[PDB]
């Protein structure tokens, strides 16, 4: 086509549209390391 | 083995792995100026005062968190070295303000003594300087925050010796500050300490507060005799007077820190 | 602009703030989204979800973000002192930020800037009594191209002028929040007189493959 | 072998730099993305940095490095640790758009060429450090993620390939500074955004003490095609040391400024006449270009006709290629005004943990508006020279470096404006 | 943080009675070598010089500080506490 512009879903995005994307993307990323430790302190 | 041939303005010098050129020059006897480091705290390039250029390298390097390499000549009384701390001590006295006859540290400073061996003579700054508000820590430190220099050195000092995490930088710019963003009392057994790791007058002591000035005092070794600890100190005397306490240096006990009740 | 805290009645301590329940699943996510140490790296998400809960950051917040993370509240202090998109002092329900670099003020960005400034009747830094809107002169924005450009609430609108601006002033003070984007005959980057980059098609997978 | 600045839409890159097909995976996988990769992934790591090396890519953010031998400084094995590949997104320097356009428009490549990169390096996962003003444009991107993990591209069998990789997204606060190597890696860990000394440097213990490779959004994002069409494909656009492709933003005084791929070495006023039609006033008109984002200094159109738009070329020309965003002044216009206010950013912008920038940018500040207005002596200016000196190569990070640049430039060509200046307040 | 008022060694003598004088508070003494202090360049010669004027003396050991393992890199662990918080 190359006659219009597509890029029209961020004309309906809210304040919590990436952080509810990362919630659901939450799910599929692996487990991930540790320092064996919780924290530097 | 473990070392590494290294020249210091020709001079050989071997040293272990993981050192810097600020040991290594300190191995010959030439000790770099300084504004953000000190031996006891971590290391921060904050100040760009330890720059020395290498033989043939095209610019200058940090002394005090560059690692040293095989066959490396440093050149500590260059021209590129000179020009570059004639340059970060124009700017460092470019917003500093005029306060060295009331400002306690006035024979006691590393930004007086090393613009006046390392520094230039004259300023080019015709503009207006800044100004910082003032905070009410306590009773003990007395903080005149309009003539720091942005080092550091209390922050880490805060952060790794006392264990504290209550003293940070704000902002960003000339408009950046130390302190605490709130009213709050840096108060601990090791809080004087910051007097002293201090190079400029931004925080000195109260009680000391314009009582004397260094070249009136004698100086006397002593030690603490309030805990079992034998802190090695010093005791300044003004005219039969005792007008402060300092710490010595001793490294098996009291490094370079002693406590408040004793100071 | 000030970089203190001096104790308000409505900013202190005290001042009441917590998350919702769904903040708080997002805020396991983002720290899912870091390893199982370095949890401090949350610090900026967190505290930009907390400003967004509340549309700014009281000391309360920012010391509770604190406690959510088990990191001292000085750090988070340095942070959002540091950077600007976090509003440390109250603001308008819609806060216009205005491009004044040299790739928009060189297309007159302080035109739009005026024109916003008598429409609204406050200065550049101001907000109004309606507490509807603020305003502040910023830097670059990533859309220099479409230069004289605005920004309200995390969308653009770009390549505009003083009447194009008017509009967008009235549909915002009706509850229209309008279309974001170039405000011509443009919709991006394009350039304006006609397709000049490409008009032909983009080729399929496999076009000039490596073998291999 | 010459005088070669114009190609065709066979070789363009990023063929939806204007959202005309599609941005979602059902319509970027009909552009040839995710294609093969499988198998460039099964061919090894050696190979991709081999792809890279004969390429001749060198960095396309601000400095101009070449990749795979920046990228193979962490081949080496793992030492009982991860490792990462950071991509930089801060899209802060003036004139820059180009990764806000392939952000939104092209995601999928940039995500491919995160996957690739990590292969060709090792990567447990990659973070996607994202401008925090550029929310759609992230958001876009995050839709994008969710899309290619629910296909089978990233996660546990990335694109099969027995290799498990995730990409994440970091969204900044704020900040230009933050766009560096080490500041990013900062603003990521959870603290100020302030560079590191380099060394130690980030391919050996960097983001969260881990090794890293920062890397700029186009340039991971022609990486993955660089594999799948050749280096040598990639080499023969360009000249033997410049090469490849590039976007071009082109901004302020011209009739129609756009952001365009074009090829590299181009003459700039080919770039200006056939792309965003020629200046206002045509060239009779014109005053100066700077040809990089803003931490470049200018061109006072003598060297602008008959000069090549490259890394020698405008080194050369006592010029740097960056971000390849061109500014074009009219005539119209206080230089110093221009030059003024790109230092007032560089002082908004600056960390200020180490003491030239802090402090010198405020001074230039100072002098460039009292040049503006002309409250000043011909005096000041080599004094003015001596600061921008003096902040060079004494700072941490390259913005002091960028904010003397251009002082340096207007020095160098526009002497006798700000003599004018100065004679007209004196005489007023 | 400067070093070069060490690097010589020096010879005092215990100090004595201070008092006020009583028109002004002046400090007084009675003794000629309060403000006595030489310089040495070892030792040994600060050993012979009072040894040969008769004084009784009591020396210090030098005192060097310890060479430390510094790294600016160790600010930035992945597993040790040295992970700096601040800049
Ligand atoms: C103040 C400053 C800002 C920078 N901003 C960016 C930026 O916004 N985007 C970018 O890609 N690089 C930026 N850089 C350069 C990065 O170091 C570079 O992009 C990164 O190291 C990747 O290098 P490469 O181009 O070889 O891939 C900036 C550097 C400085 C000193
Ligand atoms: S710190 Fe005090 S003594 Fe040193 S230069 Fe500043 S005002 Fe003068
Ligand atoms: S208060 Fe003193 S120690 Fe702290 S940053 Fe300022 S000059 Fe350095
Ligand atoms: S040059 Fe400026 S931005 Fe870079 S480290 Fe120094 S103060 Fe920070
Ligand atoms: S002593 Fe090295 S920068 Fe301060
Ligand atoms: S300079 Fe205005 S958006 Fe970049």
């Amino acid at each position: 086509d190359t006659t219009t512009y597509k890029n029209l879903q961020h004309h309906d995005y809210n304040t919590y549209t990436f952080l509810d994307l990362n919630l659901d993307l939450s799910k599929f990323r692996l487990p991930q390391p540790s320092s064996g430790r919780e924290s530097p302190r | 083995s473990n070392l590494i041939e290294v020249f210091v303005d020709g001079q050989s010098v071997m040293v272990e792995p993981g050192t810097t050129v600020l040991q290594a020059c300190e191995k010959v006897g030439m000790q770099i100026p300084r504004f953000c480091y000190h031996e006891r705290l971590s290391v921060a390039g904050n100040c760009r005062m330890c720059l020395v250029e290498i033989e043939k390298a095209p610019k200058v390097v940090a002394a005090c968190a560059m690692p040293v390499m095989k066959g490396w000549n440093i050149l500590t009384n260059s021209e590129k070295s000179k020009k570059a701390r004639e340059g970060v001590m124009e700017f460092l006295l470019a917003n500093h303000p005029l306060d060295c006859p009331i400002c306690d540290q006035g024979g006691e400073c590393d930004l007086q003594d090393q613009s006046m061996m390392f520094g230039s003579d004259r300023s080019r700054f015709l503009e207006g300087k800044r100004a910082v508000e003032d905070k009410n820590i306590g009773p003990l430190v007395k903080t005149i925050m309009t003539r720091c220099i942005q080092c550091t050195r209390c922050i880490r000092f805060a952060s790794e010796i006392a264990g504290v995490d209550d003293l940070g930088t704000t902002g960003r710019g000339n408009d950046m500050q130390v302190g605490t963003y709130i009213e709050k009392m840096f108060m601990s057994e090791l809080s004087g300490n910051v007097i002293d790791i201090c190079p400029v007058g931004a925080l000195t002591s109260k009680p000391y507060a314009f009582t004397a000035r260094p070249w009136e005092t004698r100086k006397t070794e002593s030690i603490d005799v309030m805990d079992a600890v034998g802190s090695n100190i010093v005791v300044s005397t003004r005219t039969g007077e005792v007008m402060r306490i300092l710490p010595r240096m001793h490294e098996d006990i009291n490094e370079e820190w002693i406590s408040d009740k004793t100071r | 602009a000030l970089f203190v805290h001096r104790d308000t009645p409505e900013n202190n301590p005290d001042t009441p703030f917590d998350f919702t329940p769904e903040n708080y699943k997002r805020i396991e996510a983002i720290v899912k989204n870091y390893p199982e140490g370095h949890q401090a790296a949350a610090v900026l998400p967190v505290l930009d979800l907390a400003q967004r809960q509340n549309g700014w950051l009281p000391i309360s917040a920012m010391n509770k973000v604190a406690e959510v993370l088990q990191v001292p509240p000085m750090r988070v202090y340095e942070v959002a002192t540091f950077y600007t998109m976090y509003n440390r002092k109250p603001v308008g329900k819609y806060h216009i930020q205005v491009c004044t670099t040299t790739p928009c003020m060189l297309r007159d960005s302080d035109s739009i800037l005026e024109t916003l400034q008598r429409k609204l009747g406050i200065k550049v830094g101001e907000t109004t009594p309606d507490k509807l809107f603020t305003l502040i002169e910023v830097e670059c924005l990533g859309a220099c191209v479409n230069a004289p450009m605005v920004q309200i609430n995390d969308n653009y609108y770009e390549d505009l002028t003083p009447k194009d601006i008017e509009e967008i002033i009235d549909e915002l003070k009706a509850g229209k929040v309008p279309k974001p984007g170039p405000r011509s005959g443009r919709f991006c980057c394009e350039p304006a007189g006609g397709l000049t980059s490409l008009t032909e098609p983009p080729k399929g997978p496999g076009f000039g493959v490596q073998a291999g | 072998k010459t005088s070669f600045g114009s190609l065709k839409d066979e070789d363009r890159i990023f063929t939806n730099l204007y959202g005309r097909h599609d941005w979602r995976l059902k319509g970027a996988l009909r552009r040839g993305d995710w294609y093969k990769t499988k198998e460039i992934l099964l061919k090894g790591p050696d190979w991709i940095l081999g792809e890279m090396k004969t390429s001749g890519l060198r960095g396309r953010g601000g400095a101009g490095f070449p990749t795979g031998l920046k990228w193979s400084f962490m081949n080496k094995p793992s030492d009982g640790r991860p490792k990462y590949l950071v991509v930089n997104a801060d899209e802060g320097e003036p004139g820059t758009c180009k990764d806000r356009e392939i952000m939104r428009h092209d995601p999928h490549k940039l995500v491919e060429g995160c996957l690739v990169g990590g292969r060709a390096m090792g990567a447990r996962a990659a973070y996607i450090y994202i401008r925090g003003e550029f929310y759609n444009e992230a958001s876009n991107l995050q839709v994008a993620i969710r899309e290619a993990y629910e296909a089978g591209l990233i996660g546990k069998n990335a694109c099969g390939s027995d290799y498990d990789f995730d990409v994440f997204v970091v969204r900044g606060a704020g900040a230009y500074i933050c766009g560096e190597e080490t500041a990013l890696i900062e603003s990521i860990e959870g603290k100020q955004g302030k560079p590191r000394l380099k060394p130690p440097f980030p391919a050996d213990v960097g983001v969260f003490g881990c090794p890293t490779t920062v890397a700029n959004v186009e340039t991971v994002a022609v990486s993955p095609t660089i594999c799948r069409r050749g280096g040598t494909w990639f080499a023969g656009f360009g000249r033997e040391r410049n090469s490849g492709t590039k976007l071009f933003n082109i901004s302020g005084h011209v009739n129609h400024p756009c952001t365009v791929e074009e090829e590299m070495s181009v003459p700039l006023k080919e770039l200006i006449e056939k792309h965003a039609g020629g200046v206002t006033g045509g060239w009779d008109n014109l005053l100066a270009v700077i040809p990089g984002g803003s931490s470049t200094p200018l061109i006072p159109k003598s060297v602008c006709e008959t000069v090549l738009m490259d890394f020698d070329a405008l080194v050369q020309a006592q010029t740097g290629l960056g971000t390849a965003a061109v500014i074009v002044m009219d005539r119209s216009t206080d230089i110093v005004k221009a030059i003024a206010r790109l230092i007032e950013f560089y002082k908004h912008e600056s960390c200020g943990q180490c003491t030239p920038c802090r402090e010198g940018v405020d001074w230039m500040n100072k002098v460039m508006a009292r040049f503006v207005k002309g409250d000043a002596r011909p005096a000041e200016i080599d004094s003015l020279w001596e600061i921008s000196k003096q902040i060079e190569g004494h700072t941490i990070c390259a913005l002091g470096d960028g904010a003397a640049w251009p002082v340096q430039g207007l020095i160098r060509h526009f002497r006798p404006e700000l003599e004018d200046r100065m004679q007209r307040f004196a005489q007023q | 943080s400067g070093v070069n008022n060490t690097k010589k060694w020096k010879m005092e003598f215990d100090t004595r009675e201070r008092w006020e004088n009583p028109l002004m508070g002046w400090a007084s003494t009675a003794d000629p070598l309060s403000n006595m202090v030489l310089t040495f360049s070892a030792k040994e010669d600060a050993i012979a010089f009072a040894e040969k004027n008769g004084w009784s003396y009591d020396v210090e050991e030098k005192k060097v500080p310890k060479p430390k393992s510094k790294s600016y890199g160790a600010n930035f662990s992945w597993n040790k506490r040295t992970r700096v918080s601040t800049k």
